[PDB]
């Protein structure tokens, strides 16, 4: 698995893969790894994906409920939070999660909560997780602006998800791109990696080692 | 696997299953597990199969220099020997299960010998995971004097058990029958229950389908002259 | 120490049409290297033309199987006799499975029809609940041997049209109910030919607007 | 931990009419990460051709080993060795490390020079010979090219119809595998005249 | 005890002979005569089954031996010298060969390992 | 120790190894020169166990020297790997393992190329552009990637890896006290002495 | 969680043309230990049903209750006790195998396998299999432990599909179970020569066989059997 | 296994049943445990039918070389012979070994050697997972210088008691009789020993 | 342990060891195992001593409130309320109890139950740890409708075989004789039976 | 977390807590606050376990706002600590205990006097005029031992404090990307932004 998400000018880029293996054996490639909580918020599935599935959908419904009572739009804050106390709750019976919880609101603006199974809870700009994290990491690191436009930032997404399809076994099968704004979410399309390799290392000149 | 033998008159026939296993995958559909010690003393193996192949090709090979050291026939009994003293000495880590059946100029014997080194004598006998339901015909159907073809019959029905009912064994039965003053004939697939049927569909591909990045001849031959 | 768990074998396949959908299983049922039954029913007709499945240890498959036609028979009581949609039954089968997610029904779930659309929909559990719609999935012991034939033969991945040489794919043209059922019935004899745990029987239940019909073939028994 | 598994990998060779076909996939690993996409796997002495999945260090151990025992039989016996006699080495020299053993998948082919019989062959990692009229599969994908081969797969097939094939079979095959992939060659065997071909493939 | 021979009992005369090579081939020229014959479809080799006595069962004394299913020999000098040959043959065309390749060797091969042995009886102490 | 990189450009091959030795809670050294000159145009780079390392990379050393004396001739880097692979595989069946990682990099003066060999302790050896070991590769390898050209300057290699140190030194959670840097070519072999 | 102390071998069973016939031996082993010779392991369930139970007897005197407890509380308020409303071997079944698959899952097993056989109020034939795992299955022959593996083979050789039940007479269906348990007593080492035989007809109803013996049994080719291998004397 | 010697007024004789089991199963149904390793010194065997079978057949080597070099053996010696390969691999072997044969001299005897390796001689004696059945009947009911009559009876009920308990024993009643005479082979099946 | 119940024409009589061990040390060499829960109801107890008389004590109480509102209870009442104990607790329990009784109408009874908690009505029950060796002697000697002479014959030398040869049994062989005529207690001493 | 280090000078007490968050092989984040404030002249910093750490400290500054509002008046930083102590050790017999090891700085407002309590997660309550938590005082309480004087300035506390940080940077294998600072006096809390 490969999932980031980072902050910009523009917004919030979410990007994942989309492969699902039980040990060497590929049972997926066409996985959902961006929950649509709401139209406003997303959340990314690493780890246990039952366990991500399940309690980022309930989060929708405690979020709908939120805004039922409070007639007001809940905060990414305190959306995180909910899930992040409820996976406290059951600490040490074995829950598998490590998500980002994405949003854009009026009062926090683009706000990105990585949340955890261990409890862990943190505010911050770019995240990567999974087992292809690492390599996503470098290719956002060494790019990332926050003067990026929503054209490259889109793009920068996708070829660090690319990097980690790449290299890590585990990662693959195709990414999915979404771009969050304060008036909601906007898919940004299925892209088989397959394809977006070669389209990629000729129209860059990337990927030298490898012979096309 | 399944694997039998069963005495009669005047001789000894062996049989054998044709399916080779790896875990729940069926490696090969038609393995031959009826080996050669000598002409007229062949076996049967089951449990791991490259210390069945290469315990009997050992024994075989030894008992062959033998029988042209001593200028006699080989006996079932030396080759029954020299495994039984080969296996106890690897205290069983030599995974070799074996039916050890032959004729030689003191008549016609019938041997099982386990992967430990103890061995054990009898009229018909059964090993591998397919044994018990193989097992179940024999003492159904087993009778003193049979003749050469109810033996036979016995050994492949015996066999069909395991073929049937146990999911280690499969495919065809093998059948060696060693009859005393005769030559040794082996029957390779006696029987053929389990022939695929003809698939729904062709899956030939069209030429061209598969996208290729670069050709090249190979150079088999050797360096050339001139 | 007492194990709750066993491995009954057995293999299902579930392929969605353009306007039908098929759910098929072999009818083995095996523990370790014996056959219990030859011809053990597994794919079952739920009900509101939903086919369903539930493989792997096949008293956790019954156990769900049953709770989910319940389920089924309780939306009609508490919902005016209301069809329960594929989407809706997918929905109600991850909560039945991640409600004993510290104790799962050791089982991989897959459930066939026609969403509201009347289009073919088939829907692929884990243990657990994680589930998703999809166009084909095969499940159980012999899905390594028959996913990589239907990517080839229903999806054609890596299959390009002849003089272009890598450059144009092969066009995703749909296949009819007797196409479908002819990669069904090669995966299944492909499958008894290399696993010992498939054989004996295939069931296949094919669901249309129309409803549920049900197609029975032999297979090789050793 | 599991040696079989670290480096990842697939061979599968198949039979046609007066031909033979070998084919692999390029991939080299450790667990998750790539580490190379030009690890052939497939090697050839005179005629003869060897596949070898598994452990990589003992896939280089072995290609050298049976490099000296091929050239030095090659000196004494004034000819190149054959597929059949060269299975029954490959046997040998594998079950005489039966208590520590290489963790190797060999697959053998090749065309016999005097008979022009086609000839396939594959061992387990202690020595087992599994001689196939069909087709032999080895590696971390080895459950998907049994299924891909058992259903693809009908004799006496034409050279240039038995390269789709075994292609086909290897590289959906490999698309299920994690380990697998990053590139793959074909071997088209005839009497005469080899050809080898690199295909194109998803690098992920 | 222990075979305090560990010296070459062959060695080089001043004139470059090998004298007890020389005197084994001696040895053979007393020996009774053998021969053997190649044709087109065939090889044959022949020899004089000389009768020690009457009373001795010559037909228990094979002077021609089989060596592999494909491979006979045949032989003219001291005959126990040549029984344990024979054997050693027998035994080597198995261990250096077929426990390998899983086929018998060939002649030449065979002819090589037998050569190889009566050498090393030429050289070792 | 801990990270070793290696990068083949157009007329040279540049090593990168830590300067970091820990032994458990304390950094005993940071200015360790994990590296041996095998012979004058072949360079390797080590990274293991304690102990194993210098013993291996040190034994290496002694019988590469003892060629070049003996033939009075300069092995080639792909000879020499093949010979340091062989010693990695006789080991790790022996009774006790040397727990090694290599990199060589060599200048070929008879084919006039610069070549880098990655070798693992169970003697798996590859020839590549670009190479680590442990997880150095985990977080360099995507800007490697990406980056690389097999026409690319000393200069420019340099450069390359100076991202993939900043990287390094942005998101592993050891600090393994900068990277000494040692470029191979034509004329031999130096060190970069400021980096 | 526990373990099975005094323990029952093998059940048989299979179906013929008008009914069923199932089999076990009286024997409660104590390991190897051959303690009780005198326990009957077919427990009938009014005129229509045989449960047949191996492993834990002491979890079969207790299900052995259950079923005798379900007789007396269907007899409540049922005027039609005895016939419409009469307990069918189906009814039997589903409430045992609730009751495993329940008990396997508290993590507290009744340590058995389970043959329920019987025939319907409309004349069919039932025979379906219960374990300690909650596991059920049904097939033309059906067998527990040992004899799963050595006594299908031999059902299975009689009627082999569901096709061949219609051909398959009661004599002959008899006497393929009887040869089984034979065989069973030559080869099972936790097995008796005493056993109980039950045959369940839509006709002629529930038939009990007590104090059955194995016999016709071939032993005599044993005294030809010298040594294990060179020994002749 | 149910295994016993019993020494008599005109020798000794060997008793052993027919059954050898893995696990369950029962492997062989027709077991001669009764061998031979010299022509009146034969032993009853019981452990690992692998073991037994290999030390047997050592001994029988052993005797046979002595026989060609000192004559005829005694059963002390046979025991002896027993004994040293039993205590000297102790670690590597399961065996459980009753020694019983016929001098002229000293007549029947009968040694015993379980697990550890020691030897005990006895005037009768009993092994194998059954024999712990028969404790009680076999010491209530032996006698010194029976019959062979009734040395026949006294092993046939004591076996057939120990069958009828250990499911790991079965089959046939095998007995080797040794006196001056010679050597009997006797057997005695199911519905013989059964109704007794 | 070595204890047995053995039905007769008069009644039933219940035999018992006196050896209770730890480890090998002897804790008590004259304990009391035959134990009453009511009149003419009593039990033979082996394994836990804590178990058996926290089980016994139970089973007393139960009887003893059964007979104030139903009056005297059956022999087969005793055993399955020891049954009811030993089964549904059979995961935190370590006991094998013998239960014998004598009513009029039934007359003599003897019921066995074994560590599972299952209950096995028998003419003659044994159990402990010395059982094993006198399955034979047992099985041989037994008859039914034997007199009380007999019956106590019987047991004194079946407990004297077993008390030889197992380690865990010895000391005196208590019995308890229960019949129409009342309740006798019996005694028998090293010196007396050993010499059988 | 990693390191947490405390220093009570004369006028006010001194936190430094790094800034790392490394969840496994990855820094996840290196501006991380380990710190609350309980009440205004009360500042509470932690490590230990992932989760626990937040979700305790999170605990501990609502209860203490709780009672802030009650009774309209601030707890003393004694009483705080001795309500944070009762409640880790509390949590050392649970279930699942609070992995979380804490140091509570506070001005007494009624004594003018600073105060600095060091509490592991066992519930081992020590007030000292400087505290470390996990290896953090292996490498500085030998520095702290020599310079601490207990008339010591603000100033002086800081540079001591960089003196602490500098040898932690030098001799711990771990980056834990420096430290946020801050300081407790009669003034309230703030935070150093440059060090
Ligand atoms: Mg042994
Ligand atoms: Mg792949
Ligand atoms: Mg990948
Ligand atoms: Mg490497
Ligand atoms: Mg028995």
């Amino acid at each position: 698995t490969t999932t980031l998400a980072f902050r910009f000018q523009g917004g919030i880029i979410v990007a994942v893969d989309s492969r699902a293996t039980a040990g060497n054996w590929v049972a997926s490639q066409t996985v959902k790894k961006v929950i649509e909580i709401n139209p406003f918020l997303l959340g990314t599935t690493a780890g246990g994906a039952a366990d991500c599935q399940f309690w980022e959908t309930w989060l929708g419904s405690q979020c709908r409920l939120h805004e039922l009572r409070e007639k007001e739009r809940i905060s990414v804050a305190a959306a995180s939070k909910i899930l992040s106390n409820l996976v406290y709750q059951y600490k040490g019976a074995g829950l598998s999660m490590g998500t980002m919880i994405c949003g854009y609101t009026r009062k926090e603006g683009p706000t990105i909560y990585y949340v955890d199974s261990d409890g862990t809870r943190l505010k911050g700009d770019i995240f990567c997780v999974g087992s292809g994290q690492t390599f996503a990491y470098g290719v956002l690191d060494s790019n990332y602006k926050w003067d990026l436009s929503v054209e490259d930032a889109l793009y920068l997404g996708k070829r660090s998800i690319l990097a980690a399809a790449h290299r890590d076994a585990y990662s693959g099968g195709s990414v999915n791109l979404y771009h969050v704004t304060e008036d909601g979410w906007i898919y940004h399309g299925n892209h088989d990696v397959g394809e977006l390799f070669w389209k990629v290392k000729e129209e860059e000149g990337s990927f030298n080692n490898v012979i096309g | 696997t399944t694997i039998v033998g069963v005495k009669f008159n005047n001789g000894v026939v062996i049989a054998a299953d044709t399916r080779s296993t790896q875990g729940p995958i069926v490696a090969d559909k038609n393995c031959a597990k009826l080996h050669r010690i000598s002409p007229k003393i062949w076996c049967a193996g089951a449990g791991t199969a490259a210390d069945t192949e290469a315990v009997t090709q050992l024994i075989g090979s030894n008992i062959e220099l033998h029988s042209l050291y001593t200028s006699r026939e080989p006996r079932v009994v030396s080759a029954l020997q020299m495994l039984k003293q080969h296996l106890f000495k690897y205290q069983g880590h030599i995974g070799a299960y074996l039916i050890v059946a032959g004729v030689d100029p003191t008549g016609s014997h019938l041997f099982s010998i386990h992967a430990h080194g103890s061995t054990d004598v009898g009229y018909y006998l059964s090993l591998g995971s397919g044994s018990l339901a193989a097992m179940a015909v024999l003492e159904s159907h087993w009778k003193q004097d049979l003749t050469k073809e109810e033996a036979i019959k016995l050994a492949s029905d015996a066999i069909q058990a395991g073929i049937w009912n146990d999911l280690g064994s499969g495919s065809n039965v093998d059948v060696c029958v060693m009859e005393i003053g005769k030559d040794a004939e082996y029957l390779r697939n006696y029987l053929t229950p389990n022939v695929r049927e003809e698939k729904q569909k062709s899956y030939k591909f069209p030429r061209g389908t598969t996208a290729v990045l670069k050709e090249s001849i190979v150079n088999i031959c050797d360096i050339q002259e001139e | 120490q007492f194990n709750p768990y066993g491995d009954n074998g057995g293999t299902i396949l579930g392929i969605a049409g353009e306007d039908f959908a098929v759910l098929a299983g072999d009818t083995r049922n095996i523990t370790d290297y014996s056959i219990n039954s030859r011809y053990e029913p597994k794919v079952f007709d739920c009900g509101d033309n939903i086919v369903m499945s539930a493989n792997g240890f096949a008293a956790d498959g019954d156990a769900l199987v049953k709770r989910f036609k319940n389920s089924v028979k309780w939306y009609h009581f508490d919902h005016n006799d209301k069809k329960l949609s594929i989407n809706s039954a997918a929905r109600n089968i991850q909560h039945l499975l991640y409600g004993k997610r510290f104790f799962p029904y050791y089982v991989h779930t897959i459930i066939a029809g026609l969403d509201e659309d009347g289009k073919g929909a088939v829907y692929s559990f884990d243990p657990v609940g994680s589930y998703e719609r999809e166009q084909c999935r095969a499940g159980g012991a012999a899905a390594s041997l028959i996913m990589p034939f239907l990517d080839n033969q229903v999806n054609f991945k890596n299959q390009y049209e002849p003089g272009t040489n890598g450059k144009v794919k092969k066009p995703l043209k749909y296949l009819s109910v007797e196409e479908v059922i002819k990669l069904v019935r090669d995966s299944f004899t492909s499958a008894t030919e290399r696993h010992i745990q498939v054989g004996d029987g295939l069931e296949i239940l094919i669901v249309t607007k129309d409803g549920v019909r049900k197609e029975f073939y032999e297979l090789k028994r050793d | 931990s599991d040696p079989s598994s670290i480096n990842g990998g697939i061979v599968v060779a198949m039979t046609g009419k007066d031909c033979v076909a070998i084919a692999c996939d390029l991939r080299l690993g450790s667990q998750s990460l790539g580490v190379s996409n030009k690890f052939e796997k497939i090697f050839h002495y005179g005629h003869v051709f060897l596949g070898i999945t598994g452990l990589a260090t003992d896939v280089t151990t072995l290609n050298e080993m049976f490099r000296y025992k091929t050239n030095l039989y090659k000196l004494k016996e004034e000819r190149a060795i054959e597929p059949e006699t060269f299975t029954q080495l490959v046997s040998s020299s594998l079950y005489e490390r039966r208590f520590g053993p290489y963790f190797v998948g060999p697959v053998v082919a090749g065309i016999n020079s005097k008979s022009g019989k086609p000839f396939i062959a594959g061992f387990d990692l202690i020595g087992c010979i599994d001689e196939a009229k069909d087709f032999i599969v080895s590696g971390t994908a080895s459950d998907q090219l049994f299924g891909m081969c058992e259903s693809l797969y009908e004799p006496n097939l034409e050279p240039e119809d038995l390269f789709e094939t075994i292609s086909q079979a290897l590289l959906n095959a490999a698309d299920r595998d994690a380990l697998s992939g990053w590139g793959a060659v074909v071997y088209i065997i005839k009497k005469d005249e080899v050809v080898k071909r690199y295909l194109k493939m998803r690098q992920d | 005890m222990t075979d305090r021979y560990s010296f070459s009992l062959t060695t080089f005369s001043p004139s470059g002979k090998l004298g007890q090579i020389d005197y084994a081939l001696t040895a053979v020229k007393q020996g009774v005569t053998s021969l053997g014959i190649k044709a087109t479809n065939g090889v044959v080799i022949a020899t004089e089954k000389k009768s020690s006595s009457p009373l001795a069962m010559s037909e228990t004394l094979s002077k021609v031996s089989l060596l592999t299913p494909d491979i006979g020999a045949v032989y003219s000098g001291m005959g126990p010298d040549y029984r344990v040959l024979v054997d050693k043959s027998r035994k080597v065309a198995h261990t250096s060969y077929k426990r390998i390749y899983g086929e018998y060797p060939p002649t030449k091969l065979l002819v090589s390992e037998v050569a190889k042995i009566m050498q090393e009886a030429t050289q070792s102490g | 120790m801990d990270i070793i990189l290696g990068i083949r450009v157009q007329d040279s091959v540049i090593l990168a190894s830590s300067k970091a030795v820990t032994r458990g809670i304390s950094v005993l050294k940071d200015s360790d020169d994990k590296t041996r000159q095998l012979s004058p145009h072949t360079l390797m780079s080590f990274a293991g166990e304690a102990g194993d390392t210098v013993q291996f990379a040190e034994y290496i050393q002694a019988n590469i020297q003892l060629y070049s004396i003996r033939e009075d001739y300069e092995l080639s880097p792909q000879a020499v790997s093949s010979f340091v692979r062989q010693e990695l595989a006789k080991s790790i069946r022996s009774r006790r393992p040397y727990q090694v990682n290599v990199l060589i990099g060599g200048y070929d003066k008879k084919k006039n190329k610069p070549e880098l060999y990655q070798i693992d302790y169970l003697g798996t050896k590859v020839e590549l552009p670009y190479g680590a070991h442990g997880y150095s590769g985990f977080y360099t390898f995507s800007l490697l990637d990406h980056h690389y050209r097999p026409d690319m300057t000393t200069e420019e290699g340099l450069d390359l890896l100076k991202l993939c140190v900043q990287e390094l030194e942005k998101r592993m959670p050891m600090d393994f006290k900068g990277v000494i840097v040692k470029i191979v070519d034509k004329d031999g072999i130096r060190q970069v002495d400021d980096f | 969680t526990q373990q099975p102390i005094v323990t029952g071998t093998s059940v048989i069973s299979m179906k013929y043309d008008n009914g069923v016939i199932i089999a076990a031996d009286n024997l409660g082993s104590y390991g190897s230990l051959l303690r009780f010779n005198g326990v009957e392991r077919l427990i009938p369930v009014g005129d229509n049903t045989v449960v047949g139970i191996s492993g834990d007897i002491s979890d079969m005197q207790h299900i052995e209750r259950l079923l005798k407890d379900l007789v007396t509380e269907n007899a409540y308020d049922n005027p039609l006790a005895d016939a419409e409303e009469a307990l069918e071997p189906s009814y039997i079944f589903e409430y045992l195998a609730t009751v495993m698959y329940q008990r396997r899952s508290k993590m507290n097993p009744l340590w058995n396998a389970i043959i329920v056989a019987g025939v319907q109020s409309n004349g069919d034939q039932f025979l379906r299999y219960v374990n300690l795992l909650g596991v059920t299955y049904s097939s033309p022959t059906l067998a527990t432990g040992f004899g799963a593996h050595m006594a299908n083979p031999l059902l299975r050789k009689v009627v082999d599909r569901e096709s061949d039940i219609p051909k398959t007479t009661v004599q002959v269906a008899e006497e393929a179970i009887v040869n089984a348990m034979r065989v069973l007593y030559y080869r099972d080492a936790r097995s008796s020569r005493n056993f109980s035989l039950a045959i369940i007809d839509k006709n002629t109803g529930l038939t009990f066989k007590k104090n059955l013996q194995v016999e016709n049994m071939k032993w005599d080719f044993a005294k030809d059997i010298k040594g294990y291998g060179t020994q002749k004397i | 296994t149910s295994i016993m010697a019993v020494t008599f007024k005109d020798g000794v004789i060997l008793g052993a049943d027919s059954r050898t089991t893995t696990g369950a199963y029962i492997a062989n149904r027709v077991t001669d445990k009764l061998t031979r390793v010299h022509d009146k010194i034969w032993c009853c065997r019981s452990g690992s039918a692998a073991d037994t079978q290999a030390i047997a057949d050592i001994v029988q080597y052993h005797l046979e070389l002595y026989t060609s070099q000192y004559g005829t053996p005694s059963t002390e010696t046979a025991a002896s012979v027993f004994k040293e390969l039993c205590y000297e691999n102790k670690d590597n072997l399961t065996a459980g070994i009753i020694v019983a044969g016929y001098d002229d001299k000293n007549k029947g005897e009968v040694y015993t050697i379980p697990l550890g390796g020691s030897v005990h001689k006895l005037p009768y004696a009993i092994a194998g997972s059954g024999s712990t059945f028969i404790y009680g009947y076999c010491d209530k009911n032996f006698r010194e210088n029976m019959s062979k009559e009734e040395t026949v009876d006294f092993i046939k009920h004591s076996l057939s008691q120990a069958i009828k308990w250990d499911g790991s024993s079965g089959g046939v009643i095998r007995m080797v009789v040794l006196t001056a005479a010679g050597v009997e082979r006797l057997i005695f099946y199911p519905d013989e020993y059964e109704q007794l």
